[PDB]
RNA sequence: UCAAAGAGUGCU
């Protein structure tokens, strides 16, 4: 009669070769693969634990560091391995962080180094240039020999000095052109080939503490004042544009490299505020996981992540759309964070504290910098999404969210939470009787007023 | 038959905007035991990427 | 099973399931429990003192105790 | 990544069944042979023969699909993925074998010949690309460079490009008289066609090689001196005279071929 | 920013293409360093593209002297131009900084690299040797080195069979 | 709406990808259909089929006759490579039928009622009378379980690494091999467990008792998820189809019931049986195998909703609606102790007192096996990772649920005394203030929602 | 020999 029975060809399943890979039969019938959801959860729950034992953020420090506290850090936006660092001792250093050594070490100013920026001056490959400003009322342009290219073979040292009537407290350079701006008692626009300030910008008599040029719409500049104010400028008009007066002072700014109109501000109220340029009556987001004043803030070149340095001996790194830190970096030997900045490959975090040490941190503690096989990348890629799928699982939250935070910060937070609850009960009690209370949005409490209403 | 609290999401995970969206994804399996090799590379693929050792130069004028 | 790798050891532990003196260990322990129970009983009642003495004599007859104890 | 290659074969398998050219059981048998080969190719001990054994296989499958297209569908070409799926695969087999084994000049040869045959399907630019890499891996093999110079002077008749090849070759391997011999042959290949074209032009209405000939001796003599001398100069005067003699006899014999080469050219003086 | 690598052997000149650029930030960390030793990882970094054997013994010494003095030989000028794109400027890794100016003079469109990142790759190209050639006929390097050693050494002394 | 649409499209792409892999599947199952309508699948004799199949398939069909400790219960490893047969009077041998090499032999003279492999061929358990014994690959006993006493039924969960036992004591022992600890002890209160079964889809145990009620059991859960009685008589055996949708039973009163686990509904009932079924088995293909005394009858396409699919003995005048036995086989002068399908193989096992024999059945085995789950061709080195990776992915007992999909959803001195008075008076004040808030919360709801007395309402 | 367990080498 007609009969067929399941028949295995031995050669097909067992190769005749000792070296040929055995055929790897797969059938995607769901009945073959039961317990779909449970297995993914266990793989998720296993991935989360492994992330913790592999969370290894510290890689090393830059040489022997500075003598006095580090108070100025600048990255070369065109070269990976290069930083310009300065300390209040008056010494400025230019680093080869790939070898974790110094290219050159220079005693720039008698007083405190209050600003540092790296530039490509266009005077009217083998050398790099950096600009330093200090409270001794001078700005000095310096040149350093670099070993990126061997197409030639010197003149390493001071190139030009700009004398100022008043002390300088901030400096940044326009990306396209050689012009750079200094923040002193007055915000001044400078040209490399001119010793005197080319243009005088100033809304009023208040000083400027910090300033940062735009990267995308590079003609725009923002500055911070000691009167708890943020000022916007545009070079195409050569005039200020806007201010908003804040409740507290803002120490640092960083503008988003992926959104030209968006920026974050490091604030004195243990908060960092995300802003939209056009409508500044409110903030885009608020970051509130620090317990002391935020000293510096930097955007990743990816534009999706932000890192904040605070006075509470910790570095917090936040997702742009999430209002709470996903990670904490801390150490006993770290005394006060004043500068936090990103390796522009987005894989590492460069930090500077008053102990004089400049440190490298990993943006991803669990990731590793070696080149990985096609197989390897897939499984690591597997765990990330599987963790992403099961983020809010109760067990995964406990293992993932758990961090070893120092005793001092946790005590501040639990004290911090008590007052907020103590406040919150108070207006809630008041709300029972007094008829006319406007609810104050969390995004608008920290604005005091805006000059230009809209 | 009461459902165990241990295996319950505290809230709807991002980027999903509604509760019903979350169960639909849970129905869809990511594992290769249930998905083809090519179909894995699309579901597994992370949103943000990069290339080691290169400048991520910020956006030019569009 | 095959020796687990380092990470496998951390993830899973004590998975290695599935001259012997266990009988003698049971005897040594079984004697120890009996001595403990005799101690729990008061110091004056005569029953255990006959019994503990009987246990001393019973063990001594073997050689487990080289001398009276 | 064996499954990745198998999965790219699924869409054409579905097309074959959809068009009715191959039944599911027949399509299943084809995949079994494809699966076995792919494991052979991706495994250790894989040799270039495995590529050649595979490359012949889909070639036969290509013929059967064409015959069954006329036998069942009665259509020269059915507008679906099946028509160009095999040919795209064939090139996709070749490039791995060439990359895996750049040594085998034989395998390069089928890859060009298979591709030159299907001129409509494969643009001449891609053939130039393959030669670029093939020349680029093996600059010292004259047989390659005259091969690419050849493809561009018959199929394309681009003397400018063909000149550049023979031009560039003499730089890399100035020691080989054969490449000198062909370049002069090409140079007189070129002149006669112009003069014949000029003769045709009138009907409807050279020294350059000698410079190549002249410069041929200077290089070949210098190179023949470098060999038979080794690392070091020859101290004895009599040998230095003798080394001249072999260079001379070598440089007479080369000239004597060129006397023969001119004979075939009737038009030129 | 490295794309092409020039390696130089007793059997010939070998040019490489850098598919992937190793993390220049973390160059000194162990894991990337182990990749240099590991052949599987290193093959993912670069892949051989040119090999031009020297014609014979005499030409090798002439190049061995030229490379020692940081000069570009005719054979060297041949392999680079066939390979480096004219192109902003193509970036090439060379073990010698002294050879850099010579290459720049011949080819204005190429920028040379001799930083530690280049040295890391040059070390690993050398570490695997004939393994990276994928079977291309490179003779045997260890023997060829020993012959050029007597040849390169003896030349400077002007020793003679006399 | 668009986000919901994109999620659906991604799912529709996944099934399309699954459809793509369906073409990749190497082989198909067997068939057995007659050329001529007169020819019947039940009429064909096994002696004819054995001639039809290949000599290798004839070698695969294994029949050994031995009477020393009969009867022998046969069990097939999940991968199907290694065969365990346990004699009633106490002989158990571990061996691979394809290899032809006996792995380990035990001549213990104690009545053993059942035996099984646990996680691989290497480690297996044999149920001795009044205790449970685990025997190593070498054949040495690694341990004896005092908690597991006097059990005939041995179950193991490949994903949860747990062994289940059933006894007349009524106590269900749940033991995990990896942790080497007993998860839980539960008394059914349904009396002795004559039938035991496992459902692969939800890993929920199935038991039969004298009343005939079937109680579903889970490690996590204290009391039975569902209780259902298919037959008036005790259920001597429980079978559950591979998909887990369909569940089939044999009552001691000769009456058959086909059920569906998901909807808990009775598909088909048969009372025309000459004698109660000794055993029941369901193929991975869905074919059901029923052994009654010396006769074994198999029905194709039984697990279907349609009434015409209903199994029926022989036929009533060749009625198309009547479903004849796909095969009918009789062993004269013999009895079937148990039935076992040969996984990944086109065969059915049958166990007897005379011996163990394999019956070749086209379509009985799965056409194509996924190797990631199980490989008959696994070398020794792959298997040791297979257990390692399966150890790494062990499923906790608590994750057991009625439905796997439901999981993951979204829902001093005087000072101390004087201190105690202060924390008190604080506590009452808190308890009073919430009344004032609660009372005020009541007032807002109330506000939100004789002529003489009106004259006098003001006073 | 099989049979179970280690420790290195080659290579994707």
């Amino acid at each position: 009669m007609k009969i067929k029975t399941i028949k295995r060809s031995a050669d097909d399943y067992v190769p005749v070769k000792s070296t040929q890979e055995s055929q790897m039969p797969r059938n995607l019938n769901p009945e073959l693969h039961p317990f779909e959801r449970a297995r993914e959860y266990t793989k998720a729950l296993n991935a989360t634990k492994l992330e913790r034992m592999f969370a290894k953020p510290f890689v090393g420090q830059l040489g022997y560091g500075h003598r006095d506290g580090v108070y100025a850090i600048a990255k070369n936006y065109g070269s990976l391995n290069k930083l310009a660092t300065g300390s209040a001792d008056g010494v400025i250093k230019y680093w080869n962080m790939s070898t974790r050594e110094e290219f050159v070490s220079f005693k720039a100013h008698y007083g405190l180094v209050t600003g540092l920026c790296v530039t490509q001056p266009r005077f009217h490959k083998s050398q790099n240039f950096m600009l330093s400003c200090s409270d001794d009322k001078t700005v000095k342009l310096w040149s350093i020999n670099v070993d990126d290219y061997s197409n030639k073979n010197n003149e390493e040292g001071l190139i030009r000095t700009f004398d100022g009537e008043s002390a300088f407290q901030g400096i940044d350079s326009h990306r396209e052109n050689s012009t750079f701006a200094t923040g002193g008692a007055k915000i001044h626009l400078w040209d490399v080939n001119r010793l005197k300030p080319v243009s005088d910008l100033s809304w009023g008599a208040d000083n400027i503490t910090s300033l940062k040029f735009n990267q995308n719409e590079t003609d725009i500049l923002a500055s911070t004042g000691s009167d708890n104010s943020i000022v916007l400028y545009d070079l195409r008009t050569n005039s200020p544009t806007q201010k908003i007066v804040q409740t507290m002072r803002t120490n640092a700014i960083c503008w988003n490299p992926m959104e030209a109109f968006n920026f974050v501000t490091a604030n004195e109220d243990h908060n960092a505020y995300y802003y939209d340029m056009r409508n500044l009556s409110r903030s885009l987001n608020v970051f509130k996981d620090h317990v002391s004043a935020v000293m510096d803030v930097d955007f990743s070149p990816t534009g999706d992540e932000i890192v904040t340095g605070s006075y509470d001996k910790s570095i917090r790194i936040y997702k742009t759309n999430h209002g709470h830190s996903r990670e904490i970096y801390h150490t006993k030997r770290m005394q006060h964070v004043f500068q936090v900045k990103y390796s522009m490959d987005s894989k590492y975090i460069i930090s500077g504290s008053d102990d004089g040490n400049v440190r490298l941190w990993r943006s991803k503690a669990w990731e590793r910098s070696n080149v990985k096989t096609t197989r390897e990348k897939n499984k690591l890629e597997y765990d990330e999404k599987l963790k992403e799928r099961f983020r809010h699982m109760p067990e995964i939250k406990r293992i993932s969210r758990h961090r070893h935070v120092p005793q001092v910060i946790k005590k501040a937070q639990e004290i911090k939470n008590i007052e907020l609850s103590s406040i919150k009960r108070r207006e809630a009690n008041e709300r029972r009787t007094r008829k006319d209370m406007p609810y104050i949005s969390e995004r608008k409490k920290q604005i005091v007023g805006t000059v230009h209403k809209y | 038959n009461k459902k165990n609290l241990k295996y319950q999401s505290s809230a709807v995970p991002f980027p999903f905007e509604n509760r019903e969206q979350y169960e639909r994804s849970l129905r869809m399996p990511i594992g290769q035991e249930w998905t083809s090799r090519a179909s894995h590379q699309e579901l597994i693929k992370p949103r943000i990427m990069t290339k080691p050792g290169q400048v991520i130069d910020p956006l030019k004028a569009p | 099973v095959r020796k687990l790798k380092h990470h496998e050891q951390k993830l899973l532990k004590k998975v290695d399931f599935l001259e012997d003196y266990h009988k003698y260990n049971r005897i040594c322990g079984d004697i120890r429990r009996l001595a403990n129970k005799l101690s729990l009983l008061p110091p004056t009642d005569p029953f255990r003192r006959k019994h503990e003495q009987l246990l001393l004599d019973k063990l001594y007859a073997m050689g487990v105790l080289t001398t009276k104890s | 990544k064996t499954r990745y290659y198998l999965e790219q074969c699924i869409p054409e398998m579905d097309d074959l069944v959809e068009k009715g050219l191959f039944t599911k059981n027949e399509v299943s048998l084809i995949m079994k042979k494809r699966t076995d080969f792919e494991h052979r190719l991706n495994s250790r001990g894989s040799s270039i023969n495995d590529y050649i054994k595979y490359i012949n296989y889909e070639s036969n499958v290509n013929k059967l699909r064409a015959k069954r297209c006329k036998r069942i569908l009665q259509v020269k070409k059915t507008n679906s993925l099946s028509d160009w799926s095999i040919q795209q695969r064939i090139g996709f087999i070749y490039q791995r074998g060439t990359n895996k084994f750049p040594q085998d000049l034989k395998f390069w040869a089928m890859y060009l010949n298979y591709m030159k045959a299907r001129g409509n399907q494969t643009s001449y630019k891609k053939i130039h690309n393959i030669y670029n890499q093939l020349l680029k891996l093996h600059p010292t093999n004259v047989d390659i460079w005259i091969s690419c110079a050849k493809y561009e002077y018959e199929v394309h008749a681009n003397f400018k490009s063909c000149r550049n090849i023979f031009q560039n070759g003499l730089r890399f391997n100035p020691d080989v008289p054969k490449l000198w011999y062909e370049y002069v042959k090409f140079e007189l290949n070129f002149i006669t066609k112009l003069i014949n074209r000029r003769k045709v032009m009138g009907l409807i209405n050279g020294d350059i090689a000698l410079t190549i000939f002249d410069v041929c001796m200077k290089t070949l003599g210098k190179h023949y001196i470098n060999k038979h001398k080794g690392y070091y100069a020859i101290s004895d005067s009599k040998m230095n005279i003798e080394l001249n003699k072999e260079t001379l006899n070598y440089l007479f014999s080369e000239s004597l071929r060129y006397i023969k080469l001119f004979d075939e050219f009737l038009d030129l003086e | 920013p490295i794309e092409y690598l020039l390696f130089e052997e007793p059997t010939g000149y070998a040019v490489f293409k850098v598919k992937l650029q190793q993390d220049d930030i973390g160059s000194r960390l162990k894991e990337v360093q182990e990749q240099i030793n590991d052949f599987g990882a290193f093959t993912k970094l670069i892949e051989l593209v040119s090999f031009a054997p020297f014609k014979g013994a005499a030409e090798a010494l002439e190049n061995a002297n030229d490379i020692s003095e940081g000069l570009v030989s005719e054979s060297l000028k041949a392999i680079l131009d066939l390979n480096l794109p004219k192109a902003k400027n193509i970036t090439l890794a060379i073990s010698d900084k002294n050879l850099g100016p010579s290459i720049k003079e011949e080819f204005p469109y190429v920028d040379c690299i001799s930083n530690e990142l280049a040295q890391d790759l040059i070390r690993g190209v050398r570490l695997h040797g004939e393994k990276l050639f994928k079977g291309l006929q490179s003779g045997d390097l260890e023997r060829a080195q020993l012959g050029l050693g007597h040849a390169y050494s003896r030349a400077k002394v002007k020793f003679s069979v006399q | 709406r668009a986000g919901l649409k994109k999620i659906d499209e991604q799912y529709k792409k996944a099934v399309s990808s699954a459809a793509a892999t369906d073409y990749l599947l190497p082989e198909s199952n067997g068939y057995l259909e007659p050329e001529n309508e007169l020819e019947k699948t039940f009429k064909v004799q096994q002696s004819e089929i054995k001639s039809s199949v290949d000599v290798s398939t004839a070698n695969k069909a294994l029949d050994l006759s031995l009477k020393e400790f009969g009867p022998y219960h046969i069990k097939y490893a999940k991968n199907g490579t290694h065969l365990l047969i346990t004699g009633r009077k106490g002989h158990v041998a571990s061996m691979d039928w394809r290899k032809g090499q006996l792995r380990a032999e035990l001549f213990l003279n104690e009545t053993c009622h059942s035996a099984t492999y646990l996680q691989n061929e290497q480690y297996f358990a044999v149920a001795q009378k009044k205790y449970t014994f685990i025997y190593d690959h070498e054949g040495t006993e690694l341990h004896r379980l005092k908690q597991h006493i006097e059990a005939r039924h041995l179950d193991f969960l490949p994903y949860h690494y747990l062994l289940v036992t059933a006894g007349e004591t009524g106590w269900l022992k749940y033991h995990d091999v990896s942790t080497g600890q007993l998860v839980s002890e539960l008394r059914t209160k349904a009396g002795p467990t004559m039938a035991m079964a496992q459902n692969p889809w939800n890993a929920v145990m199935h038991l039969g008792h004298s009343n005939g009620t079937v109680s579903l059991w889970s490690p996590s859960m204290p009391e039975p998820l569902v209780k259902l009685l298919s037959a008036r008589g005790p259920v001597n055996s429980i079978a559950i189809d591979r998909s887990g949708y369909y569940m089939a039973t044999t009552g001691a009163d000769r009456s058959m019931k086909i059920w569906d686990i998901r909807n808990f509904k009775q598909l088909h009932s048969v009372e025309s049986l000459p004698t109660p079924g000794t055993n029941v088995s369901i193929s991975d293909t869905g074919l059901l195998a029923l052994s009654r005394g010396p006769h074994v009858t198999l029905w194709k396409d039984a697990l279907k909703l349609s009434g015409d699919s209903k199994p029926c003995f022989g036929s009533m005048g060749g009625n198309p609606h009547r479903n004849t036995p796909y095969m009918s086989h009789l062993f004269a002068g013999n009895k079937v102790e148990n039935l076992g399908f040969v996984p990944f193989e086109d065969l059915l096992g049958v166990g007897h007192q005379t011996g163990i024999t394999n019956l070749i059945v086209p379509g009985a085995g799965e056409a194509n096996y996924d190797a990631l789950e199980l490989n008959p061709f696994e070398t020794k080195k792959q298997r040791q990772e297979q257990e390692v990776r399966t150890l790494l992915n062990k499923l906790p007992a608590d994750t057991i649920t009625l439905d796997p999909n439901s999981i993951g959803s979204v829902d001093s001195g005087l000072r101390s005394f004087l201190r105690k008075k202060t924390q008190n008076v604080i506590d009452e004040r808190k308890l009073r203030v919430q009344k004032q808030l609660d009372k005020e919360k009541n007032i807002r709801k109330r506000n939100h929602q004789d002529v003489i007395e009106e004259a006098l309402s003001r006073f």
